[PDB]
RNA sequence: CCCCCGAAGGGGGUUUUUUUUUUUUA
């Protein structure tokens, strides 16, 4: 037990219950490997996310006449904590888990049905992990396959927030993520639709609504953190193109 | 492949359906399935029926060590591994597969991990000896709604289960047959019920992302006509303390919070019926086996 | 280094080593400082301008009284720093209705009083949280502050660092509060400052000789 | 220049233009989806993306890998989205057109084109998911020997009237639009692009030998490496590549005597910038 | 690249077979491609790298510690692969793992004392790599990562052992290099090309330790498709090779 | 395990210059198959080799053979698995060299080593065991009918592995891992020796027996 | 249905450890 949030209303980190971590993004950061790519650092979060595709299908099964098949590949590794994980997490129910519901999520953005025959391989790094990595990968997905060229509908801004008492704090740690109940949320665009609601810890029903509150809000920050970085290496790469 | 092949005419006709605020089966969209639940024979073997949908769960323990981690901790496992019997679309045990890890995550959530098995009280001796208690679900016929039939079994079950009575000395224990002292059930610290929302859209996806007036239809309970159409899946775990459990919206079609919200309250609502539906039928089976043991002592 | 972000924002990267029984482990966290921590003085016009409202949308009491207890020269219009040291030997006098009337504890003194033992922790905290007209205690976040925040040389053990975070933060206060003239006074038993490029620094024993009301109060500390 | 827009904006609340790649649209509302720049052609409203695969064309003039012998049908890689097609159907068969359809010659498809083998191709029409159909009729096109394979991104191959260019050092190089690149040793045929030629056409009545010409001199080989690495060196400056700015480029490069110095980064860089400011002061 | 039709790879090999050696780019035998390295970008581990090749061959090395009983675990030092596109059980993962593993052995590998802690207790070093990119044997890019790595690692300093708070040592060690050759016809080649290493008769891995050729030694087939026997002056003609441009690559590295 | 009796989770394990005869043909359910047994002072050894091949291969069409090699531990676990897979690619590289592949289009030709029995009483051995593997694996390759080139031989000396083909004046596989520091050339002459040794007796295996 | 021809034929849908019990009670 220690001041999670004290009655100056700071936390350990020394933020507050509203404020965002540190949020950096790079794009087209590795040409060479894939069509669609993005490095992003989230507080200590550091995620490698590259989009393979459209292409064609590697198998003559695995192939849709009317859309795209959509892989996705978390690879959380070993290093990524404080202590080195003697186990690999390839095949856990947990990431398998996560990687479903990526599936699941960006099924309904990215336009299918207009790259069919086709598949789209994601294949994810965590390099380093501290909480709240699930709407992490979400940014970092959004990032490279937008960076791919590849349609989609909206931007998708992931994000979480802990439960502490009867605050909530936005964008949790791992201390924070521990002796604390988080809730993720997948944001599409800049609507109030859900694209991704997890919750994986009891959280009391009537101050769930409030914990959404602010998490959308804060996804929305992200949305206009991703999208101030696109439109820059938009600008600079179509200038320099010119002439 | 083993696909289930829906024609176009099928699809229109029940999203129509849906559009004139009709269900094939005839329920509303707020109406959750009557749950019937039997017991039978031993302790920990439950029986759970939700319209056509059929699922069966067997709880067992046995003796184990404890994990070298968790030195006062038993054990506790869920099995929910699909069979061909519910339906040829699902091959035989395919674990890794999409639905079949959600489902099987979803169950972990809202029993396994939420504590509402006391597994401090499964430890026998905190270092030789433990209980080893065993969910095992058995999908028999396949309707929709697996997730929550399979809470519901597996809660039953848990609470209806008897270990049987021990006592230790040091390094020793003494296990005894029912007629040497009666057994005892489990330590249960909470209900959890799972309901299940399924997302229809009615419009097109354009509408969806950019579009005011949300048109968005939620059902509760789909079965597998409906569960095989839907654009969007919601499962919502609470418990009769207000508590939400967990809550998995893993993608699908985008909703409004406000609406995920408001499923969680209707969710509740049900999840009200339910536990008292389990209790109540827990107690009308005991109290009959005491009426039978008292119609065994004198003939 | 360290990032400068959005709204008078900053990070930089606290790492150390948590030594575990018969383990080592390096942790690294992220150290976010800040410019809107609020000296919490009547007397100060900035500070509560640049404050911003909690969880409960509050914007925290400036409870420091705008005229302190007052001395003798060079003492005039001091306010009290405390050192972890003094806390836990004099709490009891802390607690004393008739002195330390306007005290300021410092993030790092309160941290290191809780390590070192957490009933006091608990007894400086109600002083902080029940301050009123009779007593004010306040908690000033030194260690989230860029104004006071310095980072650990090299070769050089917690203690040095933490003493010289107290003197900052003593410093940064002298110079704040200075065009009002309320001059602070570290109050510490430990010999921290060669005279260097500075700030009041007198014993427990010095600080009650220099009090009006020393006879009342001189043999209420351990000796 | 254009309207860069990013994922999800409002391009236009104009309900008038018809709508293009990149874009969706809820009644008037048109929305952007993908990262690029606003285009208007007549009435076509679109949204081109900054970055994106080979999207073949009809008439487009193409460099390719057989990647799977089929069914009357050949696989071909343009490094597309899907793999092209070639019917058997849609190639020359050695000699004149006066030989007929035949299931034996169907037998024995890997005699002309098997797995790995590099070819020029033509795409004659489109599939309905956007995948190429390619054929090989004419003389100019077929299997590539003699030379060197190299690739850059295909939005660098800046388009003209041909692709196929007789560069000095004796080198014929094959800019394929999709990125594929094919540099070989200039033969009679390539000679033969000016405004016994008959015989030299039929001479090449081997269009699926897999055997190289005896007589390579070092001279043409040392040149199609230094042409390899200039092209590089324009890909990694991000220049378009022109037959214009690949001689200037190799000429450029003469400055070095050992070519593989060609291959660092401020070379590179030096070739590129020495490209461009001879361009502009032209 | 790879899947490289007849005719190519009879160009490349006559022009890789000829003498003087023409490589595609117009390399010299002994040259290297221009590569880029990063260190010390992860923080929560003792030590990283992050190599990048100018063909997009891509690789990233992590190196942590823990404080072992020499007495329970005698191999101090252990290297874990993981290539993405490759499942663990792969059998050239496998293969990489355990030539590392075998370069790195602190039984001659490296200095094992340099890791000494108490005669009781000593550091395991945990080398993790994880290949992002690679299009040819990626052995050589990997032991660069993996040096690059360990010559700017940093250890909790010792005062059961308790470690200073803030202070950390720097891990002193010469660590190993390995290189890979390309055997094409009668020449040898350093740092082989895919295209090159498509057409390459066979390959030499040539381990390398302060200053000597050391263990281990393979001879490593970089295709299946011309895999052909050679005479041992080849043999010798890497080794001599190696030894001779190696102390370059060895200070091209140790300048920072 | 589902597939597996492995019994009680809670038990644990109990803890506590050389002659050579070849014989082929003698597993019926294979298409080639090798017995080799080398007996030197203080140490012996025995291993078997079965072809199956050429079998069908899943996936695309390919233009030649496609060749596996198993290594199979034998009686005690007395290897680690990476060192096997090492080992089985090291072997996978020379009969690439040896084995005529052009032969075999889209087919795969599977070889599996059973290492049954390796004590030696003197008191790393993969070196000392991978030539006998050579040998076993020609004499199978061989007696499947499967073409090739040359008998691949090799030799062990000071961890020094060579296997030669062609009468010894070309190498297929050079294998050192540590194993102490010597020159070349030695080890490349005792390798020879075993090698020219190993060849004669092969191909005297092989006109007694096919 | 697109592809030629001319005015019908041929080809194609892509098999973390921040460091004296009980009861009522002024
Ligand atoms: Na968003
Ligand atoms: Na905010
Ligand atoms: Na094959
Ligand atoms: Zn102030």
């Amino acid at each position: 037990r220690l001041e999670i949030y004290s009655p100056e209303g700071l936390r350990l980190d020394g933020r507050r219950w509203n404020e965002l971590r540190r949020f950096e993004s790079s794009i087209n950061t590795h040409p060479h490997a894939a069509d669609g790519s993005s490095y992003m650092e989230q507080g200590n979060n550091k995620i490698i996310t590259l989009v393979k595709g459209p292409k064609e299908p590697r198998l003559k099964s695995q192939m849709d006449t009317s859309k795209a098949l959509l892989n996705v590949s978390v690879n959380i590794t070993k290093f990524s904590k404080f202590e080195r994980s003697k186990s690999s997490h390839k095949n856990e129910r947990r990431v398998l888990e996560i990687q479903t519901s990526l599936v699941r999520m960006f099924e309904k953005n990215v336009m299918l049905n207009i790259y069919p025959r086709t598949v789209i391989d994601i294949e994810i790094h965590v390099l380093e992990q501290d909480g709240g990595i699930m709407g992490s990968l979400i940014n970092g997905i959004t990032l490279a396959l937008i960076d791919a060229g590849i349609s989609m509908f909206d931007y998708i801004s992931g994000i979480s927030v802990g439960l502490y008492d009867t605050t909530p704090l936005l964008d949790t740690n791992s201390l924070e993520e521990n002796a604390m109940s988080t809730v993720t949320l997948g944001v599409v665009g800049k609507s109030e639709k859900l694209s991704l609601l997890l919750v994986e810890d009891k959280i009391p029903l009537d101050r769930l609504e409030n914990v959404l509150a602010i998490g959308i809000a804060g996804a929305h920050r992200v949305r206009d953190l991703m999208d101030e970085e696109l439109r820059k290496h938009a600008q600079k790469r179509v200038s320099n193109a010119s002439a | 492949a083993k696909d289930i092949e829906i024609s176009a005419s099928e699809s229109k006709f029940i999203l129509e359906a849906l559009r004139q605020n009709y269900r094939l089966d005839g329920r509303s969209f707020d109406q959750f399935r009557d749950v019937e639940i039997t017991f039978g024979k031993e302790f920990g073997d439950v029986s759970v029926k939700m319209g056509n949908t059929k699922v069966h769960c067997r709880i067992s323990c046995q003796i184990a060590q404890p994990y070298e981690d968790r030195p006062f901790e038993g054990l506790f496992v869920i099995s929910t591994e699909i069979s061909p019997m519910a339906g040829s679309q699902f091959e035989n045990g395919n674990i890794t597969g999409e639905d079949e890890v959600l489902c099987s995550r979803i169950i972990e959530k809202s029993v396994r991990r939420s504590g509402a098995l006391d597994v401090e009280g499964l430890c026998i001796v905190a270092g030789s000896k433990c209980w080893a208690v065993r969910a095992d679900v058995h999908f028999l016929d396949c309707d929709g709604g697996f997730i929550d039939a399979s809470c519901i079994a597996v809660m039953a079950g848990l609470m209806h289960f008897k270990k049987p009575d021990i006592t230790v000395h040091g390094e020793q224990i003494i296990v005894h047959p029912v007629n040497e002292r009666e057994p005892v059930p489990l330590g249960i610290l909470h209900i959890p019920i799972c309901v299940t929302f399924s997302f229809f859209n009615p419009q097109d996806t354009e509408e969806n992302i950019k579009g005011e007036t949300n048109s968005e239809i939620s059902i509760i309970d789909a079965t597998l006509k409906e569960e095989l159409l839907r654009d969007g899946v919601l499962t919502v775990t609470l418990n009769k303390n207000r508590e939400v459990v967990q809550v998995s919206k893993a993608g699908g079609l985008p909703m409004d919070a406000l609406t995920l919200m408001k499923c969680c309250h209707e969710a509740y609502s049900i999840i009200e019926k339910i536990t008292d539906q389990i209790l109540q039928l827990l107690k009308e089976d005991s109290e009959k086996r005491n009426k039978y043991a008292a119609m065994l002592t004198s003939e | 280094r360290r990032k400068r972000l959005a709204d008078g924002l900053s990070v930089t990267q606290k790492v150390f080593v948590r030594s575990r029984n018969g383990g080592a482990t390096k942790i690294v966290r992220e150290h976010y400082l800040r410019s809107d921590i609020p000296c919490l003085s009547r007397s100060c016009t900035k500070c509560p301008q640049i404050v911003v409202p909690d969880a409960q949308n509050e914007l925290p009491k400036f409870i420091l009284s705008d005229s302190p207890l007052e001395l003798s020269a060079p003492i005039g219009k001091h306010y009290v720093v405390l050192d972890t040291n003094v806390v836990l030997q004099a709490i009891d006098l802390l607690e004393n209705p008739n002195c330390f009337f306007d005290v300021i504890v410092p993030q790092i003194v309160l941290d290191e009083v809780r390590n070192k033992s957490y009933p006091v922790y608990t007894r400086l905290r109600t002083l902080c949280r029940d301050s009123d007209d009779h007593k004010r205690f306040i908690v000033f976040h030194n260690e989230f502050s860029e104004h006071t925040f310095v980072e650990r040389l090299p070769n050089e053990t917690i203690n040095d660092r933490n003493n010289r975070a107290i003197r900052k933060t003593c410093q940064w206060y002298s110079e704040h509060l200075k065009p009002y003239d309320i001059n602070v006074v570290l109050v510490t038993n430990d010999r921290l400052n060669r005279e260097a490029a500075n700030i009041i620094t007198k014993s427990l024993v010095q600080y009650i000789e220099l009090l009006p009301n020393a006879d009342d109060i001189r043999d209420s500390i351990p000796q | 220049d254009s309207q860069i827009v990013t994922p999800g904006e409002l391009v236009t609340d104009d309900p008038i233009w018809m709508r293009g790649h990149g874009t969706y649209f809820l009644d008037n509302m048109t929305y952007s989806s993908v990262a690029g720049t606003v285009s208007r052609v007549n009435r076509l409203l679109s949204v081109i993306p900054l970055k994106g695969r080979y999207a073949p064309e009809t008439g487009d003039h193409v460099v390719g890998r057989i990647a799977e012998v089929g069914n009357k049908r050949w696989k071909v890689d343009i490094g597309g989205k899907q793999h092209a097609v070639l019917m058997l159907g849609s190639v020359n068969l050695p000699g004149g057109i006066l030989r007929r359809k035949s299931e034996s010659d169907e037998l024995q498809m890997r005699s002309f084109l098997k797995e790995g083998d590099l070819l020029n191709a033509e795409v004659q029409s489109l599939f309905q998911d956007g995948s190429a159909s390619l054929h090989t009729r004419s003389l100019k096109y077929g299997k590539l020997r003699n030379g060197m394979f190299c690739q850059v991104p295909s939005s660098l191959i800046v388009r003209a009237k041909n692709h196929t260019h007789n560069l000095p050092g004796n080198i014929t190089v094959v800019l394929g639009v999709n990125g594929y690149i094919w540099l070989r040793k200039t033969s009679q045929m390539d000679l033969a692009r000016d405004t016994i030629t008959r015989l030299e056409e039929e001479s090449s009545w081997q269009i699926y030998s897999d055997e190289n010409d005896p007589s390579i001199s070092n001279n043409i080989r040392q040149a199609i490496c230094r042409y390899a690495n200039v092209i590089k060196a324009l890909a990694f400056c991000e220049i378009g590549i022109t037959q214009q700015r690949i001689v200037s480029a190799y000429e450029a490069s003469m400055v070095y005597s050992n070519v593989g110095e060609l291959i660092e980064k401020n070379v590179m860089e030096s070739i590129g910038s020495d490209i461009l400011t001879a361009e502009k002061m032209r | 690249h790879m899947s490289l039709s007849v005719a190519e790879k009879s160009y490349l090999y006559d022009s890789l077979a000829s003498t003087p050696s023409i490589r595609p780019d117009g390399r010299l035998p002994h040259q290297f491609r221009p590569i880029e390295i990063f260190t010390d970008f992860l923080p929560s581990s003792n030590g990283s790298s992050r190599i990048i090749a100018s063909d997009g061959s891509e690789c990233i090395v992590s190196i942590k510690s823990k404080v072992v009983d020499h007495h329970v675990e005698n191999e101090l030092l252990q290297v874990d692969v993981d290539i993405a596109g490759q499942r663990d059980d792969a059998l050239v993962v496998e293969t990489i793992t355990s030539l590392l593993n075998k370069v790195l052995k602190s039984g001659s590998g490296v200095d094992s004392s340099k890791l000494q802690l108490t005669k009781k207790y000593s550091f395991k070093i945990f080398v993790d790599v994880l290949v992002i990119s690679s299009h040819s044997h990626p052995i050589s890019l990997i032991s660069f990562a993996i040096y690059s790595a360990l010559n700017s690692t940093y250890l909790p300093k010792l005062i059961l052992p308790t470690f200073h708070d803030y202070d950390m040592v720097k891990l002193d060690i010469n660590p190993p290099l390995v290189f890979i050759l390309a055997v094409v016809g009668n020449n040898m080649l350093l740092d082989p090309a895919a295209n090159e290493s498509e057409v390459a008769n066979n390959g030499l891995i040539i381990s390398w330790s302060n200053g000597k050729i050391t263990s281990p030694i393979r001879s490593v087939a970089l295709n299946d498709s011309n895999v052909k026997s050679f005479k041992p002056h080849l043999l010798k003609q890497g080794l001599a090779m190696v030894e001779k441009y190696a102390p370059d690559v060895v200070r091209s590295l140790e300048n920072l | 395990d589902r597939r597996r009796l492995l019994g009680p989770a809670a038990a644990k394990p109990m803890a506590f210059e050389q002659e050579l005869s070849l014989h082929t043909g003698f597993i019926e359910n294979c298409n080639g198959s090798a017995l080799v047994e080398a007996r030197s002072l203080g140490h012996q050894t025995s291993l078997i080799t079965a072809v199956y091949g050429p079998r069908s291969i899943r996936g695309s069409f390919t233009s030649q053979g496609t060749i596996s090699i198993q290594l199979k531990n034998g009686l005690l676990e007395k290897y680690n698995t990476n060192e096997l897979k090492e080992v089985s690619s090291f072997l996978m590289g020379i009969f690439n060299s040896v084995v005529n592949l052009s032969r075999y289009p889209k087919s795969g030709i599977d070889i599996f080593v059973y290492l049954t029995y390796d004590k030696d009483l003197t008191n790393s051995q993969i070196s000392s065991l991978i030539p006998h593997c050579i040998t076993s694996i020609t004499l199978a390759l061989a007696d499947a009918g499967i073409e090739l080139v040359d008998m691949a031989g090799a030799g062990e000396a000071n961890g020094t592995v060579v296997s030669f083909i062609k009468n010894g004046e070309e190498i297929v596989g050079f294998w050192k891992d540590d194993g102490d520091d010597e020159d070349l050339l030695e080890c490349l002459d005792r390798c020879k020796e075993q090698y020219n040794r190993y060849r004669d007796l092969m191909i005297s295996c092989l006109m007694n027996q096919e």
